[PDB]
């Protein structure tokens, strides 16, 4: 659980640019305020190598 | 002295800063929490060297660069002449370029820039990968004296 990756982001990245932001992504109109389950997802999901 | 950059100027996004102490540039690409009205002290504020108050925290650090100051201008010669420092800041494809050129000025009027051609020679290139959307400058105010 030491290797993470990003799944959802608002827009595409520019070349050779790095992000580290950890903010809740809003797929729905209703705001999430950092804590929600519907139409709101945590941006990062971890790998799990076996 | 000081050209901090940032997307929203807080501790949740990385930021830049260009601080020339007397002989160094101290390039720092780190996550900084910035005060409402950051400022510095021209006279070294005595100190020791206790002027720095722009940032109150640093969660992470990725890039560091220390070298000779950007400002080769010296005022120790005499007065009656002012500086004409010029800088162009261009940020593309994850790169940061700096161009600079200094010329003396004859007329004391600061109303308008003198009419004259100047070539801005390249100075330094930066490989950092930050996004910049807002611009802020800093000042050196030691004390009312
Ligand atoms: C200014 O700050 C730099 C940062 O490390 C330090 O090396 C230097 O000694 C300080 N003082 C002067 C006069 O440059
Ligand atoms: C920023 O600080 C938080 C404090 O909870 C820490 O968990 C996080 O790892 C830090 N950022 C990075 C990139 O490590």
């Amino acid at each position: 659980y030491n290797y993470l990756y990003r799944l959802f982001r608002k827009s595409n990245l520019k070349p050779f640019e790095r992000d580290i932001s950890t903010e809740i992504y809003q797929a729905g109109n209703k705001p999430c305020n950092g804590v929600a389950g519907f139409n709101c997802y945590f941006p990062l999901r971890s790998y799990s190598f076996r | 002295r000081g050209w901090i950059f940032g997307t929203t100027l807080d501790s949740k996004t990385q930021s830049l800063l260009i601080v020339n102490n007397a002989t160094n540039v101290v390039i720092k690409v780190c996550e900084f929490q910035f005060c409402n009205d950051p400022f510095l002290d021209h006279k070294n504020n005595k100190s020791m060297e206790s002027e720095f108050r722009v940032y109150s925290s640093a969660n992470n650090c990725t890039f560091e660069y220390v070298s000779q100051p950007f400002l080769m201008d010296l005022e120790g010669k005499q007065g009656n002449f002012k500086n004409l420092r010029e800088f162009v800041f261009k940020n593309i494809d994850g790169y940061f370029k700096i161009y600079s050129k200094h010329t003396p000025i004859i007329v004391r009027e600061p109303e308008d820039l003198p009419q004259g051609f100047s070539a801005l020679e390249p100075l330094v290139d930066l490989p950092i990968g930050i996004n910049i959307t807002r611009f802020q400058t800093l000042l050196a105010l030691h004390r009312s004296y």
